[PDB]
Order: structure tokens, then sequence, then C-alpha cells
């Protein structure tokens, strides 16, 4: 539970970076 | 209904490689510690080993990418968009205050988004901190993560 959540939160933040770069461009 | 594209696997590999900083295909306790420490945490060796143990399916003491992918794809399949944001906020809200300081979130972002520039992280924080009080509260985080 807790361990999985820590790894998955990293991915979710990296996903946010990807979307932010897309919105900044288009 | 929960297939993985090539791009999705590459995105999970980017998350894997955040921890596998030497690129040998395994995450060790030391590598996990390097990340957690960079976020200002101080896990013990036993705490690091227990974390590795939850994902290490074959018990050889490290996490490889098939183990990581198994855990990450299962988490994704089992958790909805609103739930995963909620849980991620609580990961970064270390003291359970309902806030992440702007300075803390900037440091988190610089360390988890290794190729981000300072200008980009600044823009992300300015967008996240809607009211500009220097704190990113829960609903501010939800709205930054859903945009
Ligand atoms: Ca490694
Ligand atoms: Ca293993
Ligand atoms: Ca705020
Ligand atoms: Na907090
Ligand atoms: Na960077």
């Amino acid at each position: 539970e807790v361990t999985v959540g820590k790894f998955y939160a990293t991915f979710l933040i990296q996903e946010y970076f990807r979307k932010f770069k897309k919105r900044k461009e288009q | 209904a929960d297939q993985l594209t090539e791009e999705q696997i590459a995105e999970f590999k980017e998350a894997f490689s955040l921890f596998d900083k030497d690129g040998d295909g395994t995450i060790t306790t030391k590598e996990l510690g390097t990340v957690m420490r960079s976020l200002g945490q101080n896990p013990t060796e036993a705490e690091l080993q227990d974390m590795i143990n939850e994902v290490d399916a074959d018990g050889n003491g490290t996490i490889d990418f098939p183990e990581f992918l198994t855990m990450m794809a299962r988490k994704m399949k089992d958790t909805d968009s609103e739930e995963e944001i909620r849980e991620a906020f609580r990961v970064f809200d270390k003291d359970g205050s309902g806030y992440i300081s702007a300075a803390e979130l900037r440091h988190v972002m610089t360390n988890l988004g290794e190729k981000l520039t300072d200008e980009e992280v600044d823009e992300m924080i300015r967008e996240a901190d809607i009211d500009g009080d220097g704190q990113v509260n829960y609903e501010e985080f939800v709205q930054m993560m859903t945009a």
C-alpha cells in the first residue's frame, strides 16, 4: 500500500510534467 | 481493457529510471535511499529494504523493471483518476497538514523531473499556487493535477 503509493506518485508527477509541457506549447 | 502501449511502458520506464540511476536495470536500497533523501526524508536501511521487498516479486533483493511494471500497471488499473491524485497529495504532504509549501514542492519537482529547467518549475508552481500564499493546498494540488 504505502510503498506502491510512493512509486506511483512519482509517475503521476512525471505525468503532470508531460501534460504541462503539452499545454505550454499547445 | 487495460493494455499497455509502447508509450505507456516508456513512461513507466522513465519512472523506473528515476530510481535506477545507474541504469543497470535494478533498483537497490541505496538507489531508493538516494531519491528519498533528496526529498528530505531519512529512511533507515530496514525501511528501505522493506520497501524494496514489497515490489521485489522474485525475492532477489532488488526491483527490476518487470517487477516495477507489474506493480505500476496494477496500481493504475485498480485506482481511478480522483483517487490517485488524492493519494499522491498525501505522499508529498509529509506532515499531513493539508498543504505542501511552494519551496518544498519546487524541490520535489526539481528532483523528480530531472530535465526540468528552473523557469519551467517556476511556471508550474505559480500555476499550482492559485492564491499565491506560498502554499499548495489539497484542492490547489487536485486542480493542478487535473488540468
Ligand atoms: Ca540500479
Ligand atoms: Ca527482483
Ligand atoms: Ca495557495
Ligand atoms: Na504538509
Ligand atoms: Na533539471
